[PDB]
């Protein structure tokens, strides 16, 4: 088993996928073996040579290990990197890359536990993909929208609203100076509330809204659906009534949907905002599963103009550089390898545009500061509690967050620390916004 | 006490009764004259039986009495073509249709 | 929180979802607080009353706990059990179920880890999602196949063979006796051999085959595509050339892709084989995860006329309860509770058809006699490495493994204690098939 | 060392053994009758083998208990058609399938 | 091209003058005023081709030459009971049923009365057929 | 006919089509005999087995009256209640339900008179028909009318 599938000698290829796994192996077992394993049953899965592998060139259709090192801190694992032929999968095929990678290494039994940490694709394999529909700069300048984060809000609660009630929701949640409102990953059509009266209503509000402010508004309209026929009807209806923007949940709805209906988006012009529901079943358990990184960098290829990526100030200060390691990942065009931020090899994107970041989950006004000096203009800021709990409603909400948002960045822009001087910024702010006075008194 | 059923090549009308004599098939043609309709005689070979379309023995006995000629007309085409399947037809002319077809002999 | 998500009182009814939580929560945590959490965060996910709860029945549309069990042997978790009322959900969306269900709870930080163990679809539900395309009964009704179980095969190598070379290793695998032969799960149109040279070379094998043996034969061509245009591209040209039945990998390819694959299935009379790659990454970890009986439930709700479950006999004998328990789930009409099993909910199925068993994995002709008596005739077995591996060549390993399978079944409808008398029987077996007696020799 | 494979026209169930005899028959039937189905006899043409519908010897037998009845009516049916190939079957009503079918006289 | 009319048979037999009425409706070319058997208005239908009767429920080989007297030969004659019912299987309730009406047809066409001698004819029909006789020994 | 379509017994299931008929029989015919009669005929319709009814599972595929009761100031007329498989129709198909609740059985020649009454349709079958394609609700939202 040893000397087929590891070559320690073996340099790997610029054309070649590159993947690193965490093995947590049972004790006793060789580190080189184990190695070997994953390389050979995610290439070919075996070791007993039949007849119909001589008749193949065994030496090329294989993947390889050629690098064993040490996890810091965990003496139970050891890191495994595998060079892969680009010849091994069909080309642009996330969903294929991905079968190849996690189709049977993970129930291995020789390992107690595996994780895929980082996967390299190359810039051969990553120009066949379609990728973001039309990426960071092509929506801020479809939505003229510039020098700012965006703000979202993911209208609450998730179950009951009738499509006019989630409308009048939705109409103040913009009026109130969201750019966006988010559908949630549970509301795709209910008996209570039907997905077409969903569109209509929603585009009603969103069209209000935009007239009684002046800058363009939008709703990630979920399209996910049991049947790729049913997402792609209603899509089409929202491209037909005029919507600007969709929401799919790519793990859940399917790689292969989410890659279909981006490249739908990409060829009528609609946005595409992209949900992570269920990602924590695979990337929470640190010995067992695969990367958010490496979610992400699937993401990216598949298609998507947004994509949830954490709060970033949701975790302690020491445990923040695998988060912004992963929004390098999904942003900018070349990260160079950094194992402190978690990227282990070198990521070369040539001119595939970048995804927005969206930030959700437990975030109000005086998170703000932080959020804005950490992600910087290019980010998508959702606040569902921080709007929908503002004791004077939605309107207000909206406005105080807003407020807060254009004064922190203009207080970044003057080349003050945000962060340090957050709440002499926000007092400031209140003192022209009584809305977003009783936002900080409210989330004190 | 149970007996099973042979499977044999069936022939559309009368195919399930023993085969007609002489007597029975005159009995045919007076019905079929009496109802109005013209008496026609076809064949054809038995593998090609089938066929929509048989070979056409002479012309339809229009306005035609004589039962005994029409007899003598179907064992003349009998005669003529020994291993074909011979019909007796008669036309409806007013419903364009068959009022009675059956084959004579059934070939070898 | 807590008394207004779980209620000890509540009686769940019988068009209730029902779903089972092993919580794993993070020590001084309340049980009940946790379940409510898991309630609330899996159906509307918030406590704080907003507004807009205000506007909705907030009794009616939640998920409630009703029910809070220890876990034998571990006092560490606690087993909680959910009811959601059927009108939360999408009528024939299991990808909508799976995202109510699994959408946020799996990354609560209030518990160290969470299963979700069993889901109880009800019948009211189970009557609205098309289910198996075609299913046990009406497969065999098509195949002409009768009284034995089916033998499959998975063509290997995996990478290198041309569209002719994996053709004839199709076609003397099929020739020799199985009457299936199976596409990788990474095999759907690679730069090395496209899609469509496999589609009409493995149909020319596969006729070939059938005429030259006299028992019907068929191939899981995979139509696994980045697109489901091309999915059913591939699947229309499968039935264009006459392909009786195609494979899918219905976690990587995604529920929306697998329902519609199915959906298009029955419609068109083609069978589905279902390959469950990645279900390690979702299934392996015993604290974190989403159960493969859960996994089985959704795949049979979705569609399909094979899935993979295991070889049963790769566990010991101490072990195989849960296996057991979810094969009856996948081809039962009724599953009553049995907690020794795995099965924590009455599953009644109705008149839904079953799905064949595919057992796969380090299997030859010694397992066999086993595997027989533990599945039974409504399975698949699959032979890899007990085909291809055989020194004769594939027609004779699957002469083999035919004659093998043949004198098992003969053995069980005798009445023999076929494990007890595995060795005999196989012999004797031996005694008038060369190939199967040089097959013992090389797998003993 | 090694063989090569022979090949030959093969009829799934049962037909990589050797072909049963009196005493492997019956305890088919039993096996059959234990398990609640109804057995049942089938005969074609060795050309039309690979029909989905076989010609139906008789009837089922519905609640038979005699392998040896089933055993003289299989006879029965060889005797009827010496060149057709036979088949024993057994209707599984609950699962609308066969639970057993498998050839017993191959045909010539 | 057919319609289910009724068995004709199974009304008393001053009860048969509307179905007899609504089989001329359905089949023929024209339909002349006839209060008797209930056709209230002359009916031309010009070209409109005609209808196949079919006489379905209850009927069986016993009924056969009553049915053929009534409907004639642009009928469809359904056998359910009278064909799945028969102790030697479908094939022979089958055959029964195609040799009784062969029979019968033939001997309409002879000039017998087939109702005055149908039971003469079926069994001299049955001299021939043992899986006719077996039908009418079941369906006496 | 009697022991064989009608069950006194039998509870009916949750997801079991009930069907309540009105008989106005013929005098001196039997209820229990009459229920069984449109049970049999609006789901299997004879009473004769042939050998192709063994080849099913009979006791399961057939629509059996449970119940019967007076009719309240109609001495002449009685209720029969009926029960029927989910199994039995297609699903969504309420032509199919009508069809196999009323295709036969009103030209029973041994009741004067029938009506059906009521007709109990499981949840498990609602939730398969598309329904109302707007609603109540719906419309008055989308009328502005209120």
């Amino acid at each position: 088993y040893r000397q087929t599938y590891w070559m320690p000698e073996y340099t790997p290829l610029d054309s070649d996928i590159l993947a690193c796994f965490k093995i947590t192996p049972q004790p006793g077992v060789d580190r080189e073996e184990a190695a070997a394993a994953v390389a050979a049953e995610s290439s070919t899965g075996t070791w007993t040579t039949v007849w119909t592998d001589l008749l193949t060139d065994m030496d090329y259709y294989k993947g390889r290990a050629y690098r064993i090192e040490d996890v810091p801190g965990d003496d139970a694992a050891f890191y495994a990197f595998i060079a892969y032929p680009i010849d091994l999968f069909e080309e642009g095929s996330v969903v294929n890359v991905f079968t190849s990678l996690v189709g049977n290494v993970f129930g291995f039994k020789a390992v107690r536990g595996l994780r895929l940490e980082d996967v390299r694709f190359p810039l051969a394999y990553v120009k066949t993909c379609g990728g973001p529909p039309h990426g960071i700069q092509v929506e801020r300048d479809k939505m003229n929208k510039y020098g700012r984060p965006l703000l979202g809000c993911t209208i609450k609660p998730k179950l009951g609203l009738s499509a006019k009630n989630y409308g009048r929701a939705v109409y103040e949640c913009l009026r109130g100076g969201l750019d966006f409102t988010k559908d949630d990953e549970n509301i795709n059509s209910q008996p209570f509330m039907r997905w077409r009266d969903r569109f209509l209503f929603v585009q009603d509000a969103t069209e209000t809204a935009e007239a009684q402010t002046g800058e363009r508004k939008g709703h990630y309209l979920n399209v996910t659906a049991p049947t790729p026929e049913e997402m792609y009807k209603r899509a089409e209806f929202a491209k037909e009534i005029g919507a600007p923007i969709i929401m799919h949940d790519y793990i859940t709805g399917g790689f292969t949907a989410n890659t279909g209906l981006a490249k739908w988006c990409q060829d009528n012009g609609v946005l595409l905002h992209i949900h992570r529901a269920m990602h924590a079943v695979i990337d929470r358990n640190p010995n067992h599963g695969i990367h958010f990184r490496v979610l992400t960098k699937i993401l990216r290829l598949s298609g998507g103009d947004h994509l949830h990526t954490g709060t970033v100030v949701g975790k302690l200060e020491g445990d923040r550089a695998s988060t912004l390691g992963w929004i390098d990942l999904l942003r900018e065009s070349f990260i160079p390898e950094d194992r402190s931020r978690g990227i282990f090899f070198d990521q070369d994107w040539g001119s595939m545009p970048g995804v927005f970041a969206v930030a959700s989950g437990g975030i109000h006004v005086w998170h703000m500061p932080a959020l804005v000096n950490i992600f910087g203009d290019d980010s998508v800021l959702q606040f569902g509690g921080g709007t929908l709990g503002h004791p004077w409603g939605n309107a207000a909400g909206a406005a105080a967050n807003r407020v807060a948002l254009e004064a922190c960045v203009e207080a970044r822009n003057q080349g003050r620390d945000i962060e340090k001087e957050g709440k002499e910024i926000l007092t400031a702010a209140a003192q022209h916004s009584p809305e977003l006075k009783i936002a900080m008194e409210t989330w004190k | 006490e149970m007996q099973d059923y042979k499977q044999s090549l069936k022939y559309e009308t009368f195919s399930y009764l023993p085969p007609m004599n002489a007597e029975r098939i005159r009995a045919q043609i007076k019905y079929a004259i009496a109802q109005g309709w013209s008496p026609g005689i076809e064949h054809v070979e038995v593998k090609n039986s089938m066929n929509q379309y048989w070979y056409m023995w002479k012309l339809p006995f229009f306005g035609e009495q004589n039962v005994d000629n029409v007899l003598a007309e179907i064992e003349a085409c009998r005669s003529a073509y020994p291993t074909h399947q011979v019909k007796l037809v008669a036309y409806d002319n007013y419903a364009q249709s068959l009022g009675l077809a059956f084959v004579v002999y059934r070939g070898n």
